[PDB]
């Protein structure tokens, strides 16, 4: 959509198109809008990585939506369970020195 | 001040209604004379003021002898100027046959004064009327937005848009000619251009590789239309009209030809000239009586009986929806609720008070204008709000 | 007292059976001189009262000289009147065929009074009979609802509703003309309107509406016969100026073999055609399967209708729903020797042992107005007044 001065992505699976339409590709600007968050929460956002199919977009997440309830990290041996904790933990400390972690 | 059925609304319930309304089968627009004030035009009372300033001697032979106008209206500036020229043409035509030479001069001399005053107010650019590319100037910036937004949101298998208007000026044409759009107005040809009413039913189509076109209905006429021989009506270009007749009108004095012009609704008693005016109202009704229809109004003062009749009759069909813009609701509600106001106020008010969820009125002075109507209409997604074209054309022209 | 064939029910037990019977293919309704009271009608008894206490002097010959009526039922105020009219027409015809004077005049004097008292009751609005839009009024408010819902409760590809009638007035026409639906009665034309029986087999259809049929059983006020042997229909504004006004405001004048109401001149091979062609359609509608028939207003004083509705019940998919207000007043009289066929038949019906006969009684809760409400359900004025004044 397009509302006031930018775009927003709704996630509801019912707007089937009409015949004689025209299909088009998606550029690298209609893709951030999809894999992006609100822009008032940027002060409360941390960077984790990028998209793996293209390796162009960056992914951000809200701290007060991650660490509100509990969080599950699952994975077999030798694939990176301990390289994501030392990354999610040395960031909240650099952003909120008034925080208790154990 | 927004009202739907008497009750009030908020901007976010209104903007979410306009979008639902613009997705329907048939869509339309009806403009007026105020829409053309942001370009260099005028209003019907600002015309009468200038008439009775410069010509106060002919203003007695028109209220005393022939009974053509009333003093209350002449004082309050509430005269219809498109309904008086017709009557004067009737008088002159009668006098020609009755052979009363004492009465033809006194009508030529007061028609030459009315046409000179209504023409001057419709050029919109003065002496730069006969030149080219007058749609690039910034005065015509929203007339383009209107067209582009009306077109850019339609789907395959959906009728094209229509635009009715009471003005007799060239703004929409000057704008479409610069966007690269085509408008159908009932004419065909270049060396002899003639009226064919059977081609409001046509459309375009592509062979191998189209839907950039719209319909325009002008209800009172235009300065580029005229009549040379008994049976036909011709259209010309601005540069050609200015050189044929539109110049003597302004500069020369005591110049009047006869039944030669088709603006505004003047020579309505012939049978080759009213055939042109009637088809428009015909098609207006035939459009306003379809199912799943929506109509936006802006710039219209509601001083006509037949159009109001048509609209009120149309509102019986449950699938017709309307939207109106009148920036004097407050200044009229009281003037009509105390003792009474004027027919326009009474009519416009009768609609505010009903149990209808398919009517709507809008006020707020400078908040119900054209530059703000053009902004409540949704803007598409893929349409580019960026111009990397001119930076390339500049380099192409700089190359040397 | 919702008796249902040797049992008893309640309001909803009835109000669901009706919804069940409304889904059938063949739906039919039957109406008599009862449902016409709310609009200004009179039963068969009031007209006899009026004739008695308005034309007493000539009432004797009917009992002393010609023996058309019985003094007992005359006093009891239960006497059939249209059969009397029919027979008097026969007497007049014989006395005019053989050239005799006194018996001719003596019957030309009686026909007038009878037709007068029988027309006044059916005018139904006084002197607003020769005027327009008489269906916008308030008396004709429940017929419109009846039609609207009986039509709306239909499936696509289904048959059309059937309405039989024993009255001879214009209410169901005035009402449909207000709604905007098309009725079929077997007539066609405007400047010369004629009878075509095979028109009952037609039906409309669209190319890019809804309608119904109407079977009268006793005629109407707007049908008549001219010097040539064809039967014509006419509008009220025209009939009023043609004959009715004189009927109601002249003391002695008669035109024989002209009018068609009520079962009067059946001894003419041109007039009995149009009567028989209705009863045989009634029969052929009954004999169909998956049919329902709602009876509201009829007094069951007819040999032939009784016989037909009786024989109709052998095959099981024909449902009947009678309405009868004064039921216990007859249950408590059949115990003794006194009783009339009207009540004997209805008690015999309620004394059955299958779930089709569904007699109903509430004294005043078995009436047309409640009959209507028992059924399911599926700004113009302001705008038109605004346009008017504008
Ligand atoms: N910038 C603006 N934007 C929008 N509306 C405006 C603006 N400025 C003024 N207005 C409104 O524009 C209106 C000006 O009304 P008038 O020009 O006299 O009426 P007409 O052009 O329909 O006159 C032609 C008719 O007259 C005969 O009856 C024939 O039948 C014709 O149909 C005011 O209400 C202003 O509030
Ligand atoms: N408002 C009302 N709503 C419903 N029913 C009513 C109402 N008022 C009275 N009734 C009932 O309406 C009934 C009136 O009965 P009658 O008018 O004598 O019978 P008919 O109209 O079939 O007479 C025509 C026959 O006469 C010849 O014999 C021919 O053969 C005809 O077939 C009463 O029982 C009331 O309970
Ligand atoms: N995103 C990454 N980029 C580069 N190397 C990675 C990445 N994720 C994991 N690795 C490598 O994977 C190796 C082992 O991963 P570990 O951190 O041991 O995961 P793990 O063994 O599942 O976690 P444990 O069992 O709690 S020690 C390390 O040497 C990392 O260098």
């Amino acid at each position: 959509k397009r509302e006031l001065n930018g775009y927003v992505f709704i996630s509801e699976d019912w707007r089937l198109p009409a015949l004689g339409s025209s299909a088009v590709p998606l550029t690298s600007d209609f893709l951030n809008i999809i894999y992006s968050i609100d822009k008032e929460e940027l002060p409360k956002a941390v960077e984790l990585g990028v998209d793996s199919r293209t390796k162009t977009v960056k992914i951000f997440a809200s701290v007060d939506k991650l660490l509100s309830r509990h969080l599950a990290v699952l994975g077999s041996t030798g694939y990176g369970k301990s390289n994501f904790n030392a990354l999610l933990t040395r960031k909240v400390s650099e952003k909120y020195p008034n925080s208790r972690i154990v | 001040s927004i009202y739907q059925g008497g009750n009030k609304l908020n901007e976010d319930d209104f903007r979410s209604h306009v979008y639902s309304l613009c997705q329907l089968d048939n869509v339309g627009v009806l403009l007026g004379a105020g829409a053309s004030v942001g370009c260099g035009g005028k209003t019907m009372k600002d015309v009468w003021k200038s008439f009775k300033q410069n010509y106060p001697e002919l203003l007695g032979a028109l209220i005393d002898k022939y009974l053509l106008v009333s003093q209350i209206d002449s004082d309050n500036n509430l005269v219809n100027v498109e309904l008086l020229i017709d009557e004067a043409t009737k008088f002159l035509s009668v006098a020609k046959t009755r052979r009363c030479e004492d009465e033809e001069e006194e009508f030529r001399k007061i028609l030459s004064s009315l046409y000179k005053e209504v023409t001057k107010a419709a050029l919109l650019t003065g002496e730069q009327f006969r030149e080219k590319n007058q749609g690039k100037k910034d005065a015509f910036k929203y007339h383009k937005e209107l067209i582009s937004k009306l077109i850019s949101n339609r789907q395959p298998g959906q009728s094209a848009p229509a635009i009715f208007t009471t003005n007799y000026d060239l703004a929409l044409e000057w704008a479409a000619e610069d966007l690269g759009i085509q408008l159908f107005n009932g004419f065909s040809g270049l060396h002899t251009r003639q009226f064919y009413p059977q081609n409001f039913d046509l459309a375009f189509r592509n062979v191998n590789a189209g839907h950039y076109h719209a319909y325009l209905y002008k209800l009172h006429g235009s300065l580029t239309w005229y009549q040379n021989d008994s049976l036909t009506v011709n259209e010309v270009s601005a540069s050609q009209a200015y050189d044929e007749y539109i110049n003597d009108i302004i500069n020369k004095d005591d110049f009047y030809r006869g039944q030669h012009l088709i603006y505004p609704g003047a020579n309505k008693y012939s049978h080759t000239i009213g055939f042109v005016y009637g088809e428009m109202f015909r098609r207006f009704g035939e459009f306003i009586s379809k199912p799943q229809t929506a109509l936006f109004i802006n710039g219209f003062g509601f001083g006509d009986y037949h159009i109001n009749r048509i609209i009120l009759g149309a509102l019986l069909n449950p699938s017709f929806h309307v939207v109106i813009y009148y920036p004097e609701l407050k200044e009229a509600i009281t003037k009509v609720s105390k003792g009474g106001g004027s027919e326009a106020e009474k009519a416009i008010v009768t609609l505010k008070n009903m149990a209808f969820n398919q009517v709507t009125v809008v006020g707020g002075g400078s908040k119900a204008y054209f530059n703000s109507f053009v902004e409540h209409l949704p803007y598409p997604v893929l349409f580019p709000r960026d111009n990397i074209v001119d930076e390339l054309v500049e380099a192409i022209a700089n190359l040397s």
